[PDB]
């Protein structure tokens, strides 16, 4: 049955990479609980380092029970740790994997008619490389780190000096963790762009390929850029570290902001790249559900294409506090605000497509609208946050971790739950149950908000990012953030409990399209499952 | 002094305001504050609108257009006019934020980890500062009896504890003081919400920010450029006094 990691079609990759994404995405989101057990109050109660002492199992069950604060020696390095960990897991291991490697490569080459992807053996690399750098970045937890602990305490973005300084080789292994994911990427881009450009089935014209694969093609050109970029960024801190380089040491010369320049002309492209295929799916089932064909199909296609190229001359938006003229900061902040145009526009679109619509209100659909509300909430506090003077404030605190979760995290969340509710029959052969969809989405809706939102507060009041223990006055906010990160948990697992149901006894599916004649696209002509060999 | 530069319980806006620059802050974010919750409003009305209109119990039969040019005309410009509108505001205080003016006081801060060093090269005074409960006052980063007792003797209480520091940043009311930020080891960021600042504190490089107090009191700020194990163990406290008092300050520095 381990002829499942073997296989190169690009059915069964898409699958492994579904389940891959979703069992690392348990992991991180385990690390977000522990997290916001700590920070529910004031005073640090688990993250002791007392628990040191301990066994590497002891030590961890030590840890899951609060300690009087009399009896807990505060352990930043642990909290410093646990943030890097869920950031690095999500950006390199978990969304993009999701929607890039598990719905891009079951249904892009559907959707266009294409058998398979141009290079299968390639692609069957591409996902050994991603569990490859998966192991990297789990074992780099493991491993001899800063302050004489296990791990790197290091922000998911790995700024020098501090990068370059932390002791022991944790942070080697983060580095090839992530060349490993890049490469992953990268090979994945190369399947998407040529297989689209190449093997599009006859009639398959430009303008008639489906929103969907539209996107995973702008975001496999988004990736052939960006990635290669952040392996030269990455290799300079390797070097730094390890082969007497200077790059950012100002002894030798160096400057630690380039590598701010060079991490974020990245690290833009990066946010595109994980919410674009979301934008694809977001389509797809507002399309199907409001029974209309998708407003302005072309206005689409060119949005997306405009926000993929602009999206590279922005990134230094998140450096308006690190030294940059008021040249530069102007600049920056006038380019940010015309990509806010197409993005805030697709809204209205979506909008206009249910509009005048016969609308159904099943479980993809309802993620679909959450999509649409919390992409909106996300979007106008980047409006916000692009004014430089008032970034002055905002930056480094609460307000932009609001900000990122409502239109970055969340909206690629909603994304995958989107497709997964969608597609589940198709990929399966097995319904979900309805009623249980529909629970998913209330809980984990009211969940989120309840997270987030109030981290909006704790921001504007002045709660700076990445800190274990915060001033008393910041207590009320973070204790409902806290209960709102408890109950999206008890929402997933109830998930993992949908899904696990679903696939080992749900309601058997029959029909070829088992949603309605406005899915129109050809995974919808195939039976459920299709054909081992589609096309 | 008055303890206004922190955060208050169950607190939803700003710190409180003690610069013209804050002002601006407040100002600027309250306009666009009030855009952005229209424009959300606006989107989840219709969002909900829609879903009742035309659920398909209330409109059995879908329509078909994908394209309405007045609509799309507008839908497009008015988002451009919005945009333009808040950046003739925004860029105006952008301006007033980076133009260093001439300084009536000049302080250099350098983060380490993890404590800030604070230089006044007109008055060669130097020093550094610690939050009270760090290792330097004899705590371990948290709470106790002991640390309870040194925030009382400093002229605070149990509630600044991770704000306050054994020594302050002293500045008189009304003046304009220019700091001057670097880091010493990684990078920090040394920032007082109050004032409306905040600059990285990156090693090799010497970035400059201003402030003009316009009230006395006690103002706390908190390391935002994350720096290793004590990020959030290395705070920020600046006491805005009259030029009396700051004189008064100075003096007590001199070595005679
Ligand atoms: C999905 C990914 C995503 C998206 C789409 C956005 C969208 C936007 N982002 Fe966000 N951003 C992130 C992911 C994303 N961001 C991440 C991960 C970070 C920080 C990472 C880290 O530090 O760890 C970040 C941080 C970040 C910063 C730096 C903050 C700081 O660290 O201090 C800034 C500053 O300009 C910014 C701005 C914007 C703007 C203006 C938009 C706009 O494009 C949004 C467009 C607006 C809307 C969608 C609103 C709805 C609009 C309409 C309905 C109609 C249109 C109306 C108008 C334009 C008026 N973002
Ligand atoms: C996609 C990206 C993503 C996602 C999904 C999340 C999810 C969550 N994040 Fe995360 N967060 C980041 C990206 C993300 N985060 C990043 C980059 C940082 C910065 C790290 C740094 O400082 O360096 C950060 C930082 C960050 C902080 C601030 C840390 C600090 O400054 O000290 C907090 C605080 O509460 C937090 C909380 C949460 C919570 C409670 C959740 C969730 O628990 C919310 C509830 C959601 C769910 C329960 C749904 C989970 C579903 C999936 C993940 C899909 C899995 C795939 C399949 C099913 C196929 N996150
Ligand atoms: C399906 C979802 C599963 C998610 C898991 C959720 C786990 C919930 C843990 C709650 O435990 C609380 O933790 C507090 C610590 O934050 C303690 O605060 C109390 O005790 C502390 C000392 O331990 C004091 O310092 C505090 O001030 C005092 O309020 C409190 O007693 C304890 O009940
Ligand atoms: C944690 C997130 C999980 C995402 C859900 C993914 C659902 C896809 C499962 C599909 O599995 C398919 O099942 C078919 C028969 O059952 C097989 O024949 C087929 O080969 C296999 O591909
Ligand atoms: C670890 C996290 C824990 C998460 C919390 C889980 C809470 C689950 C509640 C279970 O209650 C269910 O309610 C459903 C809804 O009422 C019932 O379906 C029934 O009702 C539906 C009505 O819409 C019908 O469609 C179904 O056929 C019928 O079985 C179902 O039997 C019942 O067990
Ligand atoms: C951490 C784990 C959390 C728990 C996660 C479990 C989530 C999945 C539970 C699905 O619940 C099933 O839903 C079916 C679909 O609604 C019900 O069929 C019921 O309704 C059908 C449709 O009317 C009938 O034909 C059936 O006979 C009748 O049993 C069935 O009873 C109920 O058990
Ligand atoms: C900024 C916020 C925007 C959020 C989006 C929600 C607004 C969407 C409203 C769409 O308006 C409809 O557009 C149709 C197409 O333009 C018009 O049909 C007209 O034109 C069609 C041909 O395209 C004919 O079939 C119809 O009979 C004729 O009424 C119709 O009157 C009009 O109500
Ligand atoms: O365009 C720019 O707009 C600025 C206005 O946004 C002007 O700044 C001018 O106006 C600002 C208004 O507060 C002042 O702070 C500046 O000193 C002054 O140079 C500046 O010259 C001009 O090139
Ligand atoms: C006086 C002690 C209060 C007991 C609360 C214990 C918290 C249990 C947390 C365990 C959850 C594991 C994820
Ligand atoms: C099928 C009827 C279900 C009850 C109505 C639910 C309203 C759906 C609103 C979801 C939008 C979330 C922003
Ligand atoms: C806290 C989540 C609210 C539960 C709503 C469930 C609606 C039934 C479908
Ligand atoms: C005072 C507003 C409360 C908001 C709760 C979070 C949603
Ligand atoms: C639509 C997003 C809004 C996020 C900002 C919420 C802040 C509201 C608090 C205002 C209270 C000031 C006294
Ligand atoms: C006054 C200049 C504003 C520019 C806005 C950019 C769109
Ligand atoms: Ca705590
Ligand atoms: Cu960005
Ligand atoms: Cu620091
Ligand atoms: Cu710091
Ligand atoms: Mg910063």
């Amino acid at each position: 049955f381990t002829r499942w990691f073997m296989s190169t079609n690009h059915k069964d990759i898409g699958v492994l990479y579904l389940f891959t994404g979703g069992l690392v995405g348990l992991i991180s989101v385990a690390f977000t609980v522990y997290m916001r057990m700590e920070l529910m109050a004031p005073g640090v109660q688990f993250m002791c380092a007392e628990h040191l002492e301990s066994g590497l199992v002891k030590g961890f069950f030590q840890s899951l029970w609060p300690s009087a604060v009399e009896n807990c020696t505060p352990n930043g390095h642990l909290w410093n740790v646990m943030i890097t960990g869920h950031g690095i897991l999500m950006m390199f291991f978990v969304v993009i994997p999701a929607l890039f490697g598990g719905f891009g490569n079951y249904f892009m080459p559907l959707h266009i008619g294409a058998p398979d992807m141009a290079f299968p053996r390639m692609n069957n690399l591409s996902y050994w490389l991603y569990v490859a750098g998966t192991s990297l970045a789990v074992a780099s937890l493991f491993a001899p780190g800063g302050n004489g602990q296990l791990g790197s305490g290091i922000g998911w973005v790995l700024y020098p000096p501090l990068s370059t300084s932390e002791s022991g080789y944790s942070t080697d292994l983060a580095i090839f963790a992530v060349h490993l994911s890049g490469a992953s990427s990268i090979l994945g881009a190369i399947n998407m762009i040529t297989t689209f450009l190449n093997m599009r089935a006859p009639g398959m014209t430009m303008h008639k390929v489906p929103l969907f694969a539209w996107s995973i093609f702008v975001t496999a050109w988004l990736i052939l850029l960006a990635l290669p970029v952040l392996a030269g960024a990455i290799t300079m801190l390797l070097t730094d570290r390890n082969f007497g380089t200077t790059f950012f040491q100002p002894s030798g010369g160096g400057d630690p902001v380039l590598y701010q320049h060079i991490l974020w002309f990245f690290g833009h492209p990066e946010v595109y790249i994980i919410v674009l295929p979301a934008f694809g799916i977001v389509s797809h089932v507002i399309a199907t559900f409001a029974k209309k064909p998708i407003f302005g199909y072309l206005p689409m296609v060119y949005a997306m294409v405009a926000i993929g190229v602009l999206g590279f001359v922005v990134w230094a938006h998140h450096m308006y506090t690190a030294g940059l003229s008021l040249t530069q900061q102007s600049y920056f902040m006038m380019a940010t605000m015309v990509i806010a145009v197409p993005t805030g526009i697709k809204i209205f679109s979506w909008i206009a497509t249910m509009w005048g619509g016969s609308i159904e209100l099943k479980t993809p659909m309802l993620w679909a609208l959450g999509f649409l509300f919390l992409f909106t909430v996300g979007g106008v506090t980047g409006i916000v946050l692009s004014q430089a003077s008032v970034d002055r404030y905002y930056h480094d605190t609460y307000y932009v971790v609001a900000h990122f979760h409502y239109v970055m995290s969340l909206g690629a969340v909603f994304g995958i739950f989107a497709g997964i509710y969608f597609w589940i029959g198709k990929m399966s052969g097995r319904q979900y149950p309805e009623w249980a969809g529909k629970l998913h989405f209330w809980m984990m809706f009211v969940g989120a908000n309840l997270t987030f939102f109030p981290q909006h507060f704790l921001g504007r009041q002045g709660m700076p990012r990445r800190y274990i223990d915060y001033p008393e006055a910041f207590a009320t906010w973070n204790f409902v953030s806290s209960l709102g990160a408890f109950l999206s948990f008890a929402s997933f697992l109830f998930f993992l409990g949908v899904i696990f149901y679903t696939l080992t006894r749900g309601a058997r599916v029959t029909a070829n399209n088992y949603w309605n004649e406005h899915a129109d696209t050809l995974e919808w002509t195939l039976t459920s499952p299709p054909p081992e060999h589609t096309f | 002094l008055e303890i206004i530069g922190r955060p208050q319980p169950g607190g939803t806006g700003f710190q409180p305001s003690a610069s013209p620059v804050a002002t601006q802050i407040h100002w600027l974010d309250g306009f666009i504050l009030v855009i952005i919750a229209a424009i959300t409003i606006f989107v989840t009305l219709l969002i909900l609108y829609a879903v009742w209109r035309f659920h398909e119990k209330r409109n059995k039969v879908p329509a078909r257009f994908t394209h309405n040019s007045p609509l799309e005309i507008a839908w497009t410009i008015v988002p451009i006019v919005i945009l333009v509108a808040i950046g003739a505001f925004s860029l105006p205080v952008l301006f007033n934020q980076q133009e260093i003016p001439e300084a009536d006081v000049t302080v250099k801060v350098t983060g380490y980890q993890w404590y800030w060093g604070y230089e006044y090269p007109d008055e060669e005074i130097s020093f550094e500062s610690y939050m009270i409960g760090s290792p330097a006052t004899g705590g371990d980063n948290r709470m106790s009896p002991e640390v309870e007792q040194q925030l009382i003797e400093a002229g605070y209480s149990r509630d600044e504890f991770l704000l306050a520091t054994d020594t302050a940043m002293v500045v008189p009311v009304n003046k304009t003081v220019v700091v001057q930020v670097t880091g010493a080891d990684v990078i920090h960021s040394w920032t007082v919400p109050a004032f409306g600042v905040k600059q990285d504190a990156v090693p090799g490089r010497l970035a400059q920010l201003w402030f003009r107090a316009e009230r006395e009191g006690i103002f706390f700020g908190q390391c935002s450029e994350l720096c290793g194990i004590s990020h959030a163990y290395m705070p920020i406290t600046v006491k805005v006094v009259s030029e009396e008092a700051y004189a008064a300050w100075l003096e007590q520095h001199h070595h005679h």
